[PDB]
């Protein structure tokens, strides 16, 4: 039980660590979703600067 | 127990000494820089009991010990305790005999020469090492990270050195030595946990608070948003189990402590903050250097592991930086371990084999040799 | 019966409560912070007899009461009992109803926030006080002592705060709070008196040991020289008459008990003493501050009522301090009462009229307001 | 308190400010170019305490203030702090309302024009001065020294200008401007005092190191010989006392700080040093000019107070110079103050009374007028 509880604690430790990493990565995912979109928009703002400059 | 005369590597901080042998990618063990002493009178006969305990012994028997660290913001001031820490490290756990191996130690480039001279002296005079080198922590994180350029920000337990490196060169006029680290963050947390009804003063209590910070705290990408939320709702509290079965919950203190890195005024320090010192190290470099340092904000040591810090530091520099410039943080998993790792890499480089001080050179040159051979 | 609608002042410590009116000389009455309750079965009927006794009532009928203290280590933990102490204090000795009078209460800045919130809440919700303020005991000590600059060493019943103040500003990171106070000195004396053949375990016995300490003990400017004679000759003993006619004497224990303040390990505390905390508070302040704090160590509170303490402290800090520098101590006759004195001074200052929390502000904000407006 | 409407003269540098009245021999008051602000939370009530402190007030109350210098390498960027410095200088110490007196301010000709435009503006738009004249420090240096012809060597706290003047005319193509000055020399000293075990980082500490430099540092005629000697013997060590009783003993750092003027790489500067630039200013002038400039190398401003500087500069220029030619340095006792004196001389010359901008020509033309009327 102590070892199983220890495993629960170690696994919970990992669970929490992964959760923290999950959230960090997910938060990065979200900032990156925002960046991938802002960047796709920049891909267009810059493409537009090229089109405008081309004109 | 090694089958080659590989250099030994030991990263001696105010927190823990990371140690192992050159060529690995990790220390064999981390040896807290602690020497403990009993603070009570023995009653029972035949109990063994020593005058002092070292490293993990000091923490394991801490219930009746007073625990002290020999290192003050990167400089060893208590050499008796470091000989015990080093002896234990080699003798019991690394299973190392320094007499047969070169040894590489690490240090902030900004610390008093007394420390680099004395570390050179003890490995040659107490441990009989055949060779020595003391390395720069900015350099060591950059090697571990695969970089030659960047601002290295330690924000460690002891000191923050804030050192810009370009193409492998130091840019010393742009260095911001800062007297702010995890040891101060911990004291701040003890005072704000006192506000919550949990008074932490004695050694067992100090070690608990350092454990609370390490498991519960974060910086926050945006302090004020987390501040206002954590101060308004229990949904931001996180619990911690105290060793006696009691528990503590922590609210906005969870980030108010780490925040001192960005706001040193929290502990009475007069400082720009880690994001401004990082910024100023970029800003003070030449105009054709600035772009490369903006793109290479390099992490070193611990606290760089706090949630929101890699994103926050990049935002805080961006907010101060000129437009056009692209600002990026290099925050590898080799975090909290990159200085030791850099030592392994450096000790092992073919280009570094002539950088080692040999025993014969040391004996002829005297202790001041570290100034001519290391840095 | 009063000639002004002035503020009320009450230094509610873990020991005693000093109470009176702001603008007066001293407290009108000093009460033990005690609520007493009978521990025996009644046999006679129509004997009056209270469920609980307060302050001086608790001590006057103590022969069959167990006596409890609602305040410990600077914090009220039993708000119901403090409301009872206050109802008695205000209506029976000060002859005032707080409903028409602003009231000032005191704490240490490092006590849990609950202390300031319950002090404020009791007076606003059970007494309907028109206004409240929670004061800093160190500030009150400085006003009473004639200082704006110095280290306040309050050495109280439940806690020693140790705070540097410069030009009216706090240097809060330099507060060296110590878990050693007069209540612990009493318990230490009980144990050493037991070694001498006089065991004390119950409340009546505990109140007497505190009384023995207060009348017989001293600290000594030099405890080693004092011990050389006190441990060698009966001429250094002093007798105390116990309530039951027995006589107890104390020899070198007479100064070894107070010596705990310079040796906290005597009660199991991990500390070097008050002079170490005084010194470190100075050390954590800037170099252009330190000169004024060395010249202004301020003793306040009780337990400073030990002969030899002003000289003991000057020697003990001088011993840690740099040479050339002058180390000086302020230790006025307004000892133990100086916090009350400061309370009256602060409550009545024209510059303090806007520092008060009014009932309207309290009702709109709730009790957490004390944390934001007082300090 | 002045009996005549003479010009006010104020030399406002990045270090100190020299203020007095034209026609006199010396400034009446000297202030640091500092505005101080408290960096701590007030604890006591009715303590007064200013929001900001100026000049000597800023240093006198500095124990809890952060001290800022409004001038960055010779240019004023903080005009809120400079109007405080000027108001204090005029109103409290010179006891004058500028409305009744013309004012002379000073700056190098390569100082961005924005600064002389703003100096003209502060006196006309905030202080309502009836007239203005911004002077060239080199012009003032030669008047004070009794010369019309010579090299002005003026390394200050901010920058070094290096300007040749012949028969009163400037040879501007020969000006060698360097970002090399006392503020950087001080920064180098802080780093090397850290190497010795004395780490100085806070405002109080930064002011101490600057004070150490002024009292202990020198250059020596021969650097290699002074270096070799300091490295060989304690006879070149000098002590300094710090405000709290600490004592620092300084060795070769005593001249390595000043050495940066000849070795700018010590502070990350791309320069060959002040002697190369003093020499080049002579060299860039026509050969029928050079003979008079070589024989009249004139020191002004501070840093010229380092013993061995007049002789090292004369020797280095001589070594770089053609043979036969006589090289001589003028280094009068009116050093560090001679620019103020030159200000007094210029402001009061009858030949200069038509050079003053009135508050009419200024208002009609605007701020840019300084570029046409002064320099
Ligand atoms: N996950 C984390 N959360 C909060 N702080 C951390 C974390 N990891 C490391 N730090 C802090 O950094 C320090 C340990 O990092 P480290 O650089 O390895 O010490 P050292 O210099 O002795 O090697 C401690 O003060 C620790 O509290
Ligand atoms: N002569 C004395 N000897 C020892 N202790 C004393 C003496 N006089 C007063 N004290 C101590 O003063 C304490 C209460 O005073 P006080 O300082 O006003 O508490 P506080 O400041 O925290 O409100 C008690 O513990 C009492 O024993
Ligand atoms: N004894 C000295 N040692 C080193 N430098 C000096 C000495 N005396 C004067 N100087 C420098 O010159 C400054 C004062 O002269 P000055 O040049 O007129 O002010 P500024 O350069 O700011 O215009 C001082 O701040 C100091 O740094």
């Amino acid at each position: 039980l102590e070892r199983a509880e220890e495993r629960a604690e170690l696994s919970e430790g990992k669970c929490a660590e992964l959760e923290e990493e999950l959230k960090t990565v997910t938060n990065n995912l979200k900032s990156l979703e925002a960046q991938a979109e802002k960047y796709s928009q920049k891909e267009d703002r810059y493409e537009e600067e090229i089109k405008v400059l081309s004109d | 127990d090694e089958d080659e005369t590989t250099a030994l590597v030991c990263d001696n901080g105010s927190g823990l000494v990371k140690a192992g042998f050159a060529g690995d990618d990790a220390p064999r063990a981390v040896f807290p820089s602690i020497v403990g002493r009993p603070r009570h009178q023995g009653v029972m006969v035949g109990m063994g009991q020593k005058d002092s305990y070292v490293g993990d012994e000091a923490q394991s028997k801490r219930g009746i010990l007073t625990l002290k660290y020999p290192i003050e913001h990167g400089i060893i001031t208590n050499w008796d305790d470091m000989e015990k820490i080093w002896h234990h490290t080699f003798y019991n756990e690394l299973r190392v005999a320094p007499e047969e191996h070169p040894t590489l130690l690490t240090e902030a480039p900004l610390n008093p020469k007394a420390n680099r001279e004395k570390m050179t002296q003890i490995m040659f005079e107490t441990f009989n090492v055949p060779a020595m080198y003391v390395a720069i922590q900015a350099v060591l994180s950059l090697y571990a990270s695969g970089r030659t350029t960047g601002i290295v920000l330690d924000s460690g337990d002891g000191v923050t050195h804030n050192v810009p490196i370009y193409e492998g060169y130091a840019l010393p006029h742009a260095i911001m030595r800062l007297d702010l680290a995890g040891r101060d963050l911990t004291d701040y947390l003890m005072k704000i946990l006192t506000e919550r009804g949990y008074s932490f003063v004695t050694t067992a209590e100090r070690e608990i608070v350092r454990d609370i910070k390490e498991k519960l705290c974060y910086v926050a990408l945006d302090f004020e948003n987390e501040m206002a939320t954590a101060a308004s709702s229990s949904s931001l509290e996180k619990s911690y189990e105290l060793p006696d079965g009691q528990v503590i919950t922590i609210g906005n203190e969870r980030f108010r402590c780490p925040e001192t890195l960005f706001q040193p005024s929290f502990i009475g320090m007069e400082s720009a903050g880690i994001h401004e010192t990082t910024y100023n190290s970029i800003m003070k470099c030449d105009i054709d250097i600035r772009k490369d340092l903006y793109a290479n904000n390099v992490m070193s040591g611990g606290t760089t592991m706090y949630p929101g810090i890699a994103d926050r530091m990049q935002k805080e520099i961006t907010a101060l930086a000129p437009s056009t410039m692209k600002i990026k943080i290099i925050a590898p998993p080799e975090r909290k371990y990159s200085v030791w790792i850099g030592g392994s890499i450096l000790a092992s480089l073919s280009t570094f084999q002539q950088m080692w001080i040999t025993k014969q050179e040391y004996d002829e040159a005297g202790p001041s040799i570290v100034h001519r051979k290391c840095f």
